[PDB]
């Protein structure tokens, strides 16, 4: 049960897989960063922008 | 005899007070415009700070 998918999650990841996923911090929460999202003082303060 | 006049100044680092004979225009915001601020030229979008 700890390595098989769990149907109670929005995805179909196992308990251990979710624990694994929560212990690596990426830099891009998604891949759609709009121009209007960082326009002004947000630039030169957000590394991705 | 020769009269020598030597003029000293610094450029584009500090507020200026002399400037040239060029005539200024109005300020456009939230648009892509070429700008000339106290001799500094460039392109971009100007927004409130």
């Amino acid at each position: 049960s700890q390595i098989l998918p769990d149907p109670s999650k929005p995805s179909k990841r196992s308990p251990i897989e979710d624990l694994l996923f929560n212990k690596v911090t990426l830099a891009d929460a998604g891949f759609i960063k709009q121009y209007g999202d960082c326009l002004g003082d947000i630039a030169a303060r957000d590394l991705i922008c | 005899p020769y009269r020598v006049v030597v003029l000293s100044f610094e450029l584009l680092h500090a507020p200026a007070t002399v400037c040239g004979p060029k005539k200024s225009t109005n300020l456009v915001k939230n648009k892509c415009v070429n700008f000339n601020f106290n001799g500094l030229t460039g392109t971009g979008v100007l927004t409130e700070s």
